[PDB]
Parts: structure tokens; sequence; C-alpha cells
């Protein structure tokens, strides 16, 4: 439900206020059970997610224990590898900036405690090219902890050995997919793949490859050291474990909090973080996942609580879970637009709906900002809407059909008004 | 853009195409109404005398008057011209 | 910070680095 | 690359010559059989046709490409 | 994207990596795996960049043949990316963030006021050289939603007058205090923590025999 | 709001062909 | 017997596994309207125009790309692969140039068909067009490249037939550019096949510019003399002299590919 | 001499035509005309050329004057354009 | 108006003329241009259908008011590019008046 215990929010060095660093984090006491749990078996730890029931942190929702499960398959001779991405280019996600900020032997950890769980021979990290300075205070944090002998060959005083790494990700938002990141990785252009071959099969430098949310590599450790059934408890049936919300925009306190899972959307603004700015009534519109999620408009904000299960009932994802919140002196219109001019300077233009169409709706959305074009083009970007949801290579272009779809189904006659405003003038 | 059309008719005349295969066993090959609606009897060359005698002096099937005889030639297959009566 | 730093932690944590496999 | 242009057989018969109108330079030609491309759907009812007809012949076999196996991910392997 | 050879950016400035830069490629080829040197490319691209912002036809020639990979290879990385510049950047290369949760917080209202202070139009470099603005989008730090990173600097929650500090600090001086204004620090709400008030539980502390 | 200007045809086509020119001097 | 079954429409074929969805459809016999696959180069997926519909699946597949697996029925003409199609080419349409009266490849078009046959009867695009620059990639191919629907057929045929990498993809965005960063002429025996590769008129020949429309060419089919490999080509000649000669298919000599010398 | 040629040569039997007429030559050479006409300057990076007409002109291409080396030139018209 | 022809040799107008009337061998002009070095009508061939003057997409073959030129001779009616272009350029005060007279029925 709500008002997650500190006893029981995993990151508690958000917000610094502790030594990120080694020390720090043995106060912290994160390299707790590492030996042991390594000892347990990889089979022991995937039975830990499998009972956690934990999905995953990134803006995919799938259950995280399967998905490692699916490369836990014996190895054919190829090097199995982890890819963490710390990599989060939609707007809202500082939710990740945190934890390499702080907290980077959380992630460190969770590296070598995941890397077990898949066998992998090494994990590379690949973090914003812009967190320059959260890039320097992990591999201190890496540094730290081979020193200590706590990763590297013979990891942690046991049989299993790992290696981590980090890569330098270059301003592309595209680079964040779970198939394109691999792509950078390999040097070549940020181009997704197609799903045929999955990511498990083949992969970075074409070896099984496994990509996680950082946030779902770091939970992992404190949720085999600690109860996993403990973290279950929190989640709400399918939905489960707190995971970091982010509110920015429009809210009196904006911050990061890693309050319990199950929220209710009234609730977080009001009690934590910062009560909407100018009034809870002050709300035109919610998006609870960033960008890509549809925004949902204050009619439905107070009744449904944060969780995936509860949003896709909603119609709207749970994503990132960044809440971005907008007052009532917004424009709606040219909000979503930007988004939309968010995706055109960003997309790979590999396929066809995405690139044109992608463009497409940037040109009619800078038009219905105006107000020039007319109320019956409205339905039309409906319709194209649509067409790029199903058809895109990758996820993006279904990212950029949702806010167009939120916008036309709850904020249709604020647009025509536009339509009606401009034509009234001439 | 999709033409108006009556099913009574498909239906109908079908129901004849039936009646005139039945009616004429020997030298009937093949009968279908296409989807233009319109009817079609193949006979084998030696029926063209019977079959059209049937039709232009049978109560239930009085088709008076020749509209055409023509003969498409698909050089393909074995017997080339396909000679075409149609009756009103 | 400096521009050479990541790359220059990088430099450091070679050894670190156990042996690649080849292809 | 469509392929709805290469699955019946056609006889078609020797190029002669085509020449220039002296007076405008369009193509001109005297032989009659030079249009002429029919259309038949087997080898067989090809044959047919020019033996019952008096023509030469010269068949040439069909050339369907052989399946060639193609996989997205073998351009990832390394 | 069609690099017309320019005498200033051309093949005939020469590019080649410092002793010490080269030393640094090797690092980072050894962290792929052995016979993958060809993923250095973003990697050792960035390090050209880090030796000179311009990084001209010439330097990526030069990774190219560093890595052994098709000159049109590193071509379409370079291309590809918004890090890498294949023109010269100033020295103090201003980005404002402009998507809508910077929007929401008049992250515009920002921009307004750095062309006043850098006194040029958005997206070119100043006479001086000194600074290159750019409306760059999403950054990673929408909590505070204002924001602009300089060269890495990264600074946040920035309001006319603080942008006005900044850039008066990088014109006269250097290293103006990089980060957050208001004193929020990174993510803090604002009124305050609400949480993680409670000390750590310390290791050990809820293991549950896992 | 009997002449002799006559229409005469052409082939305007650049002739579409070129034949060798013999060695002028011999060998 | 590692024949695995998969239905076309019902026509229950049986196919080898690892067969791709175009590849079942057409052993059925149905074409599955396709841009950026071609039999000799990689799939890559970059249209998606081949979108169809495995049956009782919630989304489509690409036919290019997807392995057909046991028992699934594709429904290649569904009113939902129709969807998948008649919004495609929309978009494909949307950023093209019309001169498909200077498009030599004007009844060569296997955008014009598909658009034709399977696209839309009308347009929605009530904005602007965008506009690419026109590079010399050689004197044998003529770059019109704003036609170029970003399908990378050259770029791979560049790197996969020919060796020659010169060719690749530059930005992103609608605005990727396929071509030569810098302007590094296409030198490569087997270069004239791009034109023969390049399904929308593009990149077309130069000598070939606008002598001729191929419904006027009268095509026989002959064999390449100029070298020993003996390829076999076709001879289109229009009114009496030869216009251009372009491969044919010989699957054992050259298949669908003729030298820079021979055309 | 036609814009295009055609001039027949002295010896070319082909003239005879011409005896007791003329020929039919334009001397309005569209290769001079289209050059008698100023560069149309723009703003934008791209430009339309409708022929200078709605649906009395030419199909409506964008020129791409994106390089001033070189004036675009729709290939409709033979206009080109100074960016 | 500039005076650059209209025509771009595209064969959309031979190829629907039904009486196969018309050869338009092209070139490029040596500008870089596209037009015709050969166009030809055979006035005793062609029916006067129009079907020449709308799919032309760029408004240069029409089919003027004209109808008396009649002539003594089979020479005179096998029109080439230069007897239909002074043509054109004769009756295009004429022409024009009657396209922009028609043009939204068309
Ligand atoms: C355009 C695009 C951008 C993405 N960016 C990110 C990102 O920045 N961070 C992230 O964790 N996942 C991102 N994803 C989702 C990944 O594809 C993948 O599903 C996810 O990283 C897996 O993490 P998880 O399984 O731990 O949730 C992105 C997906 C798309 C289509
Ligand atoms: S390619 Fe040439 S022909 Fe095919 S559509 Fe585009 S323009 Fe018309
Ligand atoms: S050029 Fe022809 S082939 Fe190369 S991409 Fe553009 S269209 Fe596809
Ligand atoms: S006349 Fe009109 S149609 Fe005939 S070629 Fe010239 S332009 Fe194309
Ligand atoms: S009018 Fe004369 S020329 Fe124009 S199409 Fe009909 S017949 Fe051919
Ligand atoms: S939008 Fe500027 S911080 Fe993400
Ligand atoms: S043809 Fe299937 S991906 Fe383009
Ligand atoms: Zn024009």
């Amino acid at each position: 439900f709500g008002s997650l215990k500190d006893e029981d929010r995993i990151f508690t060095n958000l917000y610094g206020r502790h030594d990120w660093r080694l020390k720090g984090a043995l106060r912290r006491g994160d390299w707790y059970k590492t030996k042991e749990i390594l000892l347990k078996g990889p089979d022991w730890i995937l039975g830990e997610m499998k009972t956690s029931g934990l999905r995953g942190r990134g803006g995919a929702g799938f259950p995280t224990g399967l998905k490692w499960s699916f490369m836990n398959k014996p190895s054919d001779g190829r090097p199995k590898y982890l890819v963490v991405n710390a990599d989060e280019g939609e707007p809202g996600t500082c939710k990740d900036r945190e934890i390499m900020r702080h907290d980077p032997h959380k992630l460190v950890e969770g590296c070598l405690v995941g890397g077990r769980a898949m066998g992998a021979r090494a994990a590379y990290i690949y973090i914003r090219g812009e967190f320059y300075n959260e890039a320097s205070n992990l591999q201190v944090a890496i540094r730290e902890a081979y020193e200590a002998g706590l990763i590297g060959k013979n990891a942690c005083g046991s049989d299993y050995d790992f290696d981590v790494f980090v890569v330098r990700g270059a301003g592309a938002y595209i680079c964040g997919e779970e198939t394109a990141l691999i792509e950078s990785i390999e040097g070549k252009q940020g181009k997704p793949r197609l799903k045929p071959p999955f990511p498990a099969d083949v992969g970075v430098f074409g070896c099984p490859t496994t990509v996680a949310n950082v946030e779902t590599v770091a939970v992992s450790p404190t949720i085999c050291r600690r109860g996993g059934t403990w973290f279950a408890g929190f989640g709400r049936e399918r939905n489960s474990g707190t995971k970091l919300f982010n509110i920015s925009g429009h809210v009196n306190h904006p911050c990061t909090v890693e309050e319990e899972m199950s929220v209710p959307l009234k609730e977080l603004i009001e009690k934590h973080a910062g009560g909407v700015t100018g009034g809870w009534d002050n709300l035109l519109a919610v998006i609870p996942g960033g960008s890509s999620t549809p925004l949902i408009p204050k009619s439905v904000c107070e009744t449904v609580l944060m969780d995936f299960d509860a949003l896709v009932q909603a119609q709207t994802g749970l994503g990132t879970a960044a809440v971005i919140v907008m007052d009532r002196s917004t424009d709606i219109v040219k909000a979503i637009a930007r988004l939309i001019e968010f995706y055109k300077h960003e997309s790979c233009g590999q396929c066809t709906p995405c690139r044109e169409g992608v463009d497409w709706m940037n040109k009619v959305m800078a038009r219905f900002v105006k107000g020039d074009a007319r109320p019956a083009e409205i339905d039309s970007l409906w319709e194209i809407s649509k067409q790029i949801e199903g058809h895109t290579i990758c996820a993006l272009g279904d990212g950029a059909a949702w806010p167009v779809q939120g916008l036309i189904r709850h904020f249709r006659p604020e647009l025509e008004d536009r339509m009606q405003r401009f034509a009234q003038q001439h | 853009t999709v033409r108006p059309r009556s099913d009574v008719t498909h239906k109908q005349l079908s129901a004849f195409g039936e009646y005139v295969a039945e009616i004429l066993p020997k030298y009937v090959q093949q009968v279908q109404v296409s989807c233009l609606d319109e009817l079609e009897i193949c006979i084998h060359p030696d029926g063209v005398i019977p079959t059209l005698t049937f039709l232009r002096d049978h109560t239930n099937a009085q088709f008076k008057s020749l509209a055409d005889l023509t003969a498409v030639d698909v050089p393909t297959r074995q017997n080339r011209f396909e000679i075409v009566y149609n009756l009103l | 910070y400096n521009t050479y730093t990541f790359l220059d932690l990088n430099l450091d944590l070679s050894k670190f680095r156990l042996p690649q496999p080849s292809s | 690359s469509g392929v709805n242009n290469t699955k019946k057989w056609k006889m078609e018969f020797d190029t002669r010559e085509r020449w220039e109108n002296p007076l405008m330079g369009w193509a001109s030609t005297a032989d009659p059989l030079s249009n002429m491309v029919l259309t038949f759907s087997a080898k067989e009812d090809a044959i047919a046709f020019a033996e019952k007809n008096g023509w030469s012949y010269d068949v040439e076999e069909k050339k369907v490409p052989k399946p060639k196996s193609k996989s997205y991910g073998a351009n990832f392997s390394w | 994207f069609v690099h017309r050879d320019t005498p200033e950016n051309n093949p005939d400035t020469p590019f080649d990596f410092t002793p010490e830069n080269y030393k640094r490629i090797e690092a980072i080829v050894k962290n792929y795996p052995e016979g993958h040197q060809a993923a250095a490319v973003l990697p050792v691209l960035d390090l050209a960049q880090r030796q000179n912002g311009w990084l001209p036809i010439s330097a990526m020639n030069k990774v190219a043949e560093v890595l052994q990979v098709p000159p049109m290879r590193v071509y379409e990385v370079a291309t590809f990316y918004t890090m890498y510049n294949r023109k010269p950047v100033g020295k103090y290369h201003i980005q404002v963030c402009t998507t809508t949760p910077c929007m929401l917080r008049d992250s515009d209202s920002i921009l307004e006021t750095l062309q006043r202070k850098l006194g040029i139009k958005v997206g070119e470099t100043t006479p001086d050289k000194l600074f290159t603005l750019i409306e760059v989008e999403c950054l990673g730090a929408c909590v505070n939603a204002p924001m602009v990173q300089i060269n890495d600097n990264y600074y946040e929650d920035l309001t006319p007058k603080d942008i006005e500090e900044i850039i008066d600090e990088l014109k006269a001086g250097k290293v103006p205090k990089p980060g957050p204004r208001s004193g929020r620090f990174c993510c803090e709400p604002a009124g305050g923590l609400t949480s993680l008030t409670e000390p750590p539980k310390g290791p050990g502390f809820g293991v549950q025999a896992g | 709001p009997a002449t002799p200007e006559q229409y005469v045809p052409y082939s305007t086509t650049r002739k579409k062909i070129h034949e060798w020119v013999p060695p002028s001097t011999p060998y | 017997s590692n024949l695995i079954e998969v239905f076309v429409d019902g026509q229950s074929v049986m196919v080898e596994p690892g067969t791709t969805v175009l590849q079942a459809c057409e052993k059925v016999g149905m074409q599955i309207p396709r841009f950026c696959y071609h039999e000799r180069l990689s799939v890559a997926g970059n249209c998606r125009m081949c979108l169809v519909e495995i049956e009782k699946a919630p989304k489509v597949v690409a036919a290019c790309a997807m392995p057909v697996m046991k028992g699934w029925n594709i429904l290649t003409n569904s009113e939902k692969s129709k969807k998948a199609r008649e919004g495609v080419m929309e978009f494909l349409l949307a950023n093209h140039p019309l001169d498909c009266p200077i498009c030599d490849q004007g009844g060569e078009c296997d955008l014009q068909d598909q658009s034709m046959m399977f696209g839309s009867d009308r347009s929605r695009f009530l904005e602007g067009k965008r506009a690419v620059e026109d590079k010399n990639i050689g004197p044998l191919v003529k770059t019109i490249m704003t036609r170029c629907i970003q399908c990378t057929r050259c770029i791979r045929f560049a790197s996969e037939i020919a060796g020659v990498d010169d060719l690749g993809t530059t930005g992103r965005g609608n605005d990727m550019q396929v071509g030569t960063y810098i302007e590094k002429m296409f030198m490569s025996e087997l270069s004239g096949n791009v034109i023969d590769i390049c399904p929308v008129g593009a990149l077309t020949s130069k000598p070939y510019a606008f002598t001729a429309r191929p419904w006027e060419t009268r095509k026989t089919e002959s064999i390449d003399v100029m070298d020993a490999v003996g390829s076999n080509i076709v001879v289109s000649t229009r009114t009496g002299e030869v216009m251009r000669i372009l491969p044919r298919m010989h699957e054992d000599i050259n298949e669908e590919w003729i030298s820079d010398k021979t055309r | 001499i036609t814009h295009t040629g055609q001039v027949y040569d002295e010896k070319d039997y082909r003239r005879v035509r011409f005896v007791d007429r003329q020929k039919e030559v334009n001397e309005n050479f569209a290769i001079d005309l289209i050059a008698q006409q100023p560069v149309n300057e723009v703003e934008h990076r791209i430009i339309a050329c409708d022929g200078g007409g709605g649906a009395l002109g030419h199909p409506k291409v964008y020129i791409n004057l994106d390089k001033e080396t070189k004036t675009g030139t729709c290939g409709y018209c033979g206009l080109q354009f100074k960016q | 108006p500039s005076g650059e022809e209209r025509c771009i040799a595209c064969k959309l107008c031979e190829a629907i003329c039904p009486a196969q009337a018309i050869t338009i061998e092209a070139e490029p002009r040596a500008d870089g241009s596209r037009r015709t070095t050969r166009y030809d009508i055979d006035m005793t061939k062609c029916i006067y259908c129009g079907f020449c003057q709308e799919a032309c997409p760029v408004d240069a073959i029409v089919e003027g008011p004209n109808f008396e030129f009649s002539t003594e001779t089979h020479e005179e009616l096998l029109y080439n590019k230069e007897k239909l272009l002074n043509n054109g350029d004769k009756w295009e005060a004429e022409i024009a008046a009657n396209i922009q007279a028609d043009y939204l029925y068309r």
C-alpha cells in the first residue's frame, strides 16, 4: 500500500548522507551475505526472485525471474554475459541516476549476485554519456571492490569468476533499448534488432546476453540477502516490491522517494514529495511512467494507485514510474508536442513506421498547438498513431503513439477549441 | 463502389442451373452461377442442338432469342475455341 | 573532475580485469 | 522484385529486321509475326501448338530460384 | 550529414593520439573481448573528442586505423550520436535541457536569460568562442528541471540569476561550483527528506535466512 | 480580345550510330 | 523429416525449420509485399511493409525475419494485414518526392505497384515534404537520393556481394541519409547492380538516364560475351537499337548480377 | 539546325525534301530562354516548385537549396534557385 | 512562361495513345535537364481523343481549338516537335484561356 518503512527502504543511501564509497557501504552492510548467496547456488538465487515475483524496474514490465531464467540454459561454448543499462533517456528517470551517484556498490554486488544467477562471465554497465560525473563515481566504487577482491576471479572468496566494466553512452535515448544497447556495445550504430533472435540466444558479441534496468540488478542482492518474500509482501498481487518514484513538474517539492508501490496517486504528491503545486485541483493531468506512458487526467488520478496492473487497467503504463505533473496553467497540447519533438530528434530511423510517422505527428502536433489545423485532423492523428503503435521494430514507436493517444482520449475538447480559436481570428 | 446486387437472382438462377443439369444429364459438364449473377451451362459439343432446343422450347425455361454466338480462342487448351451462345 | 579521469580509471582497472576470451 | 510475370510459358518468334523509315525516322518492319507472344500454361501445351502450326521450337526449361535459407540472427554472429 | 572537405576541417589536418592518449586507447580495447577491437569505436571516438572537440574527418579516419575498422563504420557512429561534435564547439559548450519536464519548470525561462548573457543566438559559439549554447534534450536530471550542462558540469535548479552567477564565474575564473544551486542537492524533497532519516539498519539486518 | 512554306518532316534523332571512318593514309 | 507444418491461409504447407514467414507464403504461392528484403541479401526488417498476422496472435510479425513456428496459420489477406500495409504505404509515400515522370524507374517501381495494389487510394499528408542533397557516387550511378526509402539494400549489397564498404547510413531520425559520408565515388565492379537492386529510382543509371521507359522496351534474353563467366543477361531493345542490358537470373552462372563492363 | 541538331549533311539526299519548300524549325530554344531567367533566391532550406501554379503547373516537388554550391533545379522547370 | 519546354519526356502519352501515334525519344539536353530530342504525332493516325492532354502531368501536350489545318499532302500531317512547339508558340494566348476556363472541371 503505502508509507514504506525506512526499515524496508532498500536504497538507504539515497540522497547521499552516507559514504557512497565502500566504507559507507560496509556500514550499510551491502556486502554481508554475498559469499553465502553465491554458494547456495544459481538455482537458489532464481528461486528467490521467482518467490519475489519482481517485475522489470525499467519501462517494460516482465517477470524479472523468468527473464533471467531464460539464459540459465546450459552454455553452448560461448561465454554468457550481463549487460546493465544505466542509460535512462526517458524524461523523469533521474530514478537510476541516484544509484550510480550514490550507493554504487549496491549495483556492483547486484551485478555479481545477478551474474551467478545467469552464470555470466562478465557484466558491462552502459551509463549515459551525459553522466560523466556518475561514470567517475562507479569505477572508483568498482576499483574499491576488486582491491577488496569482492569482484574479479574467485570473487568474494568463491569458485565463481566475474569482471564488471563501464561503457560510455553517447547521448542516445534509443541506446536504452534492450537490443540497441547491445549494438552500441558491439560498436555499430545504435539501431535495435528484431526480436526473433532473442537477446539471450544471440548477443553482445554474439553470445548469450541479458539486459536489466540498474534498479533491477541493484535490488537482487538485497532481495536474496534479505527475504525475497519479505519484499513480495510489499507488492500487490503480480505487482510487488518498492520501486523508486520520481515526481517532477508542478509539485511543491519534486524528489525521488523509494516509497512503496501500489501508492494512491493522490497520496504520493499529497503525503511525500510535494503536494501538487497550486493545489490538488490544479492538476490538468499526470504522466505516471514518464514520456512513453499516456498521461491520465485528474479525474482518474486520485482513483488509481501506482502499480503496473492498476495502470494497464487505466490504459497507462507504470514504466519508469516517473510522475510528471501538469497544472491548469499548462498547454497540454504544446507539452505533448515537445515529447513528439523529443522523439523526432531521437528515433533511429531504421524502421519506416517510426521514421516518417513520428515526424508526421510532429508536424501535425506543431500545427495543433498553433490551432492552424482543422478539427477533422485530430482523429486522423488518431489513425496515424495506431499505424505506428503495432508496426514498429522496437517499442519507441510504441512509446511515441501513446502520448498522442492520451491527448486525443481525454483532452479532445481543448484541442478542438485551439482549432476554433485560430479559425475565428482568421 | 460495390455493385448494388440482388441475392434473389443468384439463388433463383442457381436453382435453374441445377434444374437444367438434372433435365439434361448427358450433355452438361459443368454449371455455375458466376458472381456477376449470370448463369453458364457448359455442354459437351454434341449437346449443342439438344441443350439449346430444350431451352428454346420448354415451358419452365423459354429462351427464345439468341443474343450472340462467339468463340474465345484460348490457344493453350487442347480444344482451343470455346464457342459461347448467350440466350435471352 | 577532468576529461581524461574516467578513462584513466579504466587504465587503472585493467589489471583488475582478468583475461578476456578470444573467438 | 515481382514474380507474377514469370509464371506462364510464352511462345515468341524470331527477331527479324527492324529498320528506319526514311521520311520520319520511325522504326519499320516487314515481319508480320513480330509482335506475336502467345501465352500458354505449360511446356506440354506450347510444344503442342508449335508442332500443330508447323513452326520450329527451341524450348528453354524454367529457372525457379532454388530455396536459399535466410536467418535474421546470422548476421549477429562474430 | 556530408563532410565537404574544408581547409580547417579536412583530411589535411594531422590527428594522432598523444603518447598518453594511445595508452588510454589500449586500456579500452582490452575491456572488450579479444578480436573485438571494433567495439572500441565509441569509447575511442570519445577520446578523440576528449583530445579535440572539433574531431575533424582526419580524426575519424585515424580512429578507423587504430581500431582497424572501415572508416565508414566510424563515420556512421560519429553521425548517429549527438555526444560527438563534427564541428568546432566552443570552449564551454552550454547545453540547456528543454524536454517537457524542464519546460514546465520554466527551463525555457532559463534559455532567454542565457541567450542575453552570452549575447548570442541559440545554437552557435560566442564570437569569443568562449561559450556555445545548444538546446539539448532530456539530460536525466529532471528532478531539478531547470538545468544546463556545461562540459560535464551539469548544473541544476537554475534560475536566471543562478545562471547569472554561473556564467560570470565561467567568464572570469573557473570551476564555478558545478552542481545544484538551491541546496536541494540531488533529488531531496525540498521541504524535507521525509524518509531515510532513520539510521541505517546495519549489515545482517533483515537477512531472514534469505 | 505552290507556297514554299510547307511543313516537311525530319528524323530529329542525332543519327544513333557511328561508322568506322577508314584510315586516311595508306600503310 | 524435420519438416515442420505451417498454414498459409489454410494450404497447410510443410516447411524446413528456419524458413521465414515470407518464405512460407512463397511455396503456397502468395507474395508478401516487400521492400528491404532481397533473396541473396541479409534480412534487415527496415521497411516493415511485410507485416502479416499469424493466427490468434496479438501483433503483426515481419515476414522477413520471423522464423515460422509449428502450426501458425499465416493470414496474408486479413483485414489486419491490409491495414498494416495501407498504413505503411501511407508513410513511405508521405516523404516521397512526386517526380514519377522524372523517375526513370517509372514502370520499374516496386513502390508504385505495391501502392497501386496494396496501398491507399488517397493521401492524408497535408504537411511539408523533406529533400536530401544529390551527391556524386560515380559516372555510372545517378543518385537522385531524395527518392530513397532508407531500405538499406544498397548498404548491404555494397558490403556483402561487393566487398566495398564505402556506402553507409549517416544520421538518425527522419534525417537518416544513406550515402558516403565524404564524397568518394563507389568505384568497384558489380557497382551497377545497386541500380537494379534499389527498388526506388533514387540512384539509377546515368547513361540510361532518360532514353526510354520500360513498357516500350522489348526484352530479348541473351548471353554475356564481354567476360568468360558467360553471365545470363536481358538486352532491352526499343525500335531496333539496344537501350540497356540488365541481368536475368541463372542460379549457377550469374545469380541476378552482371559486371560493370557488360552493362 | 534544330535545338537538337538534326542538320542534314550537305550530301544527304534527305535534303530534297526542302526544295521548293523550307524547314520547320523553332527559333526559341529552351536551353537559352531558361538561362535568361533570374535564379529564384529563397530563405528556406527547402522550397517548393508547383511550376508557378496550382493544377495549372507541374507536379509539386520540394527542392533542397541547401548548398549555395548548387542552385537546386526543379527537374520539371529547369529553374535554378539561389538559396 | 519562362520559355522552357514543359514536356519532360515521360512517355505517359504514347503508352495511352490508342492509335499508337507518338514517338518521343529523349536525352539529357546537356544542361543536365530532361527534355525531348524527339516528339511526334502522325496526325493521320490520331483520333482527337484528348487522352494525351489529360494524362500529361505538366500540361505540355494539349489539343488546341484549330480545325482549319487541312493540307494538300501527306507529309504536312506528320507533325514533329517543332511544328507542335511553334504551333504552341502560336495559340498560347488562345489555349490558356480555355485551360483556365476548364481547369476546375478537370
Ligand atoms: C526507445 C527506448 C528507450 C529505452 N530506454 C531505456 C533506458 O534508458 N533504461 C532502461 O532501463 N530501459 C530502457 N528501455 C527498455 C529496454 O528496452 C529494456 O526493456 C529494459 O532496459 C529492460 O530492463 P528490465 O528488464 O530490468 O526492466 C528502452 C526501450 C526503448 C524502446
Ligand atoms: S520511385 Fe520514382 S517512380 Fe517509384 S514512385 Fe518514387 S518517383 Fe514515382
Ligand atoms: S538507395 Fe535504393 S537501396 Fe539504398 S536505401 Fe535508398 S532505396 Fe534502399
Ligand atoms: S507531353 Fe506531357 S506527357 Fe507526353 S511526354 Fe511530354 S510531358 Fe510526358
Ligand atoms: S489525341 Fe491523338 S495523340 Fe493524343 S492520344 Fe488521342 S490519339 Fe494519341
Ligand atoms: S527533461 Fe531536462 S532533465 Fe529530463
Ligand atoms: S520486407 Fe519484411 S522487413 Fe521490409
Ligand atoms: Zn518547377
